[PDB]
């Protein structure tokens, strides 16, 4: 029996704390209880053996770059985030979350996830992107920047309908295995 | 048959049904419905019908003798079934009757090493919980019994929800999810196009007996996390008040489902309707 | 002593005879002192008296405890003793105290474990009857 630690960040406008809490709860869409404190942990097979696991949910803001880092040792896989929906948060992955990650850990499995799945074809979203001058980016980009940093995966995924959570957090464990 | 009362016939499905779980591996539910057939026995010496004497083997048996060799085979199942709280139990009674009632020594020996195994097992091992899930049919295709229904399913160690709903899927044709999780669909409470819900309910702690206050180590509560239990709870998740930004703890209103079956998992089937 | 009631040093000449007794090699005698001597002990926890508390080995010793290594040396004495069916007695309340007091399944797997090996020699072998005499002193 054992454990994985895996860490996740991403800026605070997407709520990856819901996803992850959403998982780990196995809860249905959208009714997940949020929790006052982070760093999440779940017990789930993925194949041959059934392995703990442990959440890192790290705040995203550009202060706590200090306390972020010394969690990085001995982490087995990392989880970077963002938003589908969000050019702001691909502009601070590409530039700041993408390039610190990979300074303070060059040595790791590495997996990009989308977020908001539904919300990249949402009309409405889609078209307040365009008066606002945001572009719902699309995957093929995504696919060139994960071949950019040639993560071992990437994948898209939304909170609100579940789609491929399992499948990125079963690629997930499977990284290292 | 049980409400009909007629016996033998009740003892031929319950050994169909035995058959039928070992096929599945299911040794804890095949283990429970050969214990109702042993339950029928006593430990009287006469066999006073011959309905209890089935067809697998037919001579004397009496009623001590039989009992005898269904509470061995049980204690295998539960054995293999990897439960040895009720094994242990068992095993007490067992012992109890050879020692006061045919004496065989032998027996008792045998008996007691066994017992001592599941004890070194209850102690050192581990054992992974159950998953336990919430099963809501709806609609007017369901059979009889599962129109408008809600079953309670004690699932795999490590089910993720939407594995068990595939499996569910798998069961049926019209394999279509709701999503309005909590309340029904009144006009599904008569429609056809059987419609369904799953998901994932808490386990509520039973209550060890004469455990309350004693400073017992842990695997026995973790084994009375899931199984020996019959009330299950699911919380709701709700916005009461003004949904401020900084804030969502100013709207939270849980309003938790309590659920009571008939029967206490584990049982003779892995699902049982609320009841 | 046990007329004037003065437990302690009554303990004590228990104990002497337990050392004699063994000397003697009379297992089933020095069983019987030393069951005495575990009568006064009860399943409690807290240590009433250190008077109970011997010279033996002396700490905290919970009355729990110290009856339960009596009764482990009583059970050991009775096996030697070939007196099993005191033994199985004994063993019984040995037991109930594990598995609704301590909750160390460990020691109720050896304690079956030689259970069941006491009922093997009841069972198998034989013993010998000794001879009872009547002395008139006069």
């Amino acid at each position: 029996m054992q454990a994985i630690k895996c860490v996740v960040v991403g800026d605070g406008a997407v709520a990856k704390t819901c996803l992850l809490i959403s998982y780990t709860t196995n809860a249905f869409p959208g009714e997940y209880i949020p929790t006052v404190f982070d760093n999440y942990s779940a017990n789930v097979m993925v194949d041959g053996k059934p392995v703990n696991l442990g959440l890192w949910d790290t705040a995203g803001q550009e202060d706590y770059d200090r306390l972020r880092p010394l969690s990085y040792p001995q982490t087995d896989v990392f989880l970077i985030c963002f938003s589908l929906v969000s050019p702001a948060s691909f502009e601070n992955v590409r530039a700041k979350w993408y390039p610190e990650v990979r300074h303070h850990c060059p040595n790791t499995p590495i997996i990009l996830v989308g977020t908001k799945l539904d919300l990249r074809d949402d009309k409405d979203t889609i078209e307040k992107l365009k008066e606002k001058k945001l572009t719902p980016i699309t995957y093929p980009q995504g696919l060139a920047m994960a071949k950019e940093i040639g993560a071992v995966k990437y994948l898209e995924c939304s909170a609100l309908t579940q789609r491929g959570l399992k499948t990125v957090f079963d690629e997930a464990i499977r990284a290292v295995l | 048959y049980k409400e009909k009362k007629r016996e033998d016939i009740y003892i031929r499905y319950l050994y169909k049904l035995r058959d039928l779980h070992r096929d599945c591996e299911n040794y804890t539910e095949a283990a429970y419905t050969l214990l109702l057939h042993a339950e029928l026995l006593q430990w009287s010496d006469k066999p006073c019908v011959p309905h209890l004497l089935q067809r697998d083997s037919y001579y004397v048996y009496t009623q001590q003798e039989l009992k005898e060799k269904l509470y061995q085979e049980i204690i295998s199942y539960f054995d293999k079934g990897k439960m040895w709280e009720k094994a242990i139990k068992l095993s007490k009674e067992l012992a109890e009757t050879y020692e006061s009632k045919v004496f065989d020594y032998e027996g008792l020996g045998n008996l007691l090493k066994k017992r001592a195994s599941f004890y070194e097992n209850i102690i050192k091992a581990m054992r992974p919980q159950p998953e336990y899930f919430a099963v809501g049919y709806y609609g007017q295709g369901f059979p009889s019994f599962l129109r408008n229904k809600i079953f309670i399913y004690r699932g795999k160690e490590y089910e993720r929800r939407e594995d068990f709903s595939l499996r569910l899927l798998t069961q049926f044709p019209n394999a279509e999810k709701m999503t309005s999780t909590t309340p029904p669909g009144e006009d599904i409470k008569s429609s056809p196009k059987q419609y369904m819900q799953c998901f994932t309910v808490k386990p509520v702690m039973s209550l060890p007996p004469s455990y309350k206050d004693k400073p017992v180590p842990e695997q026995i509560l973790n084994y009375y996390r899931a199984n020996e239990v019959q009330q299950f709870r699911y919380s709701r998740p709700f916005r009461k008040g003004e949904k401020d930004p900084d804030n969502e703890f100013a709207t939270m209103w849980i309003e938790r489902t309590t659920y009571t079956t008939a029967y206490t998992f584990p049982g003779i089937l892995k699902w049982f309707e609320v009841k």
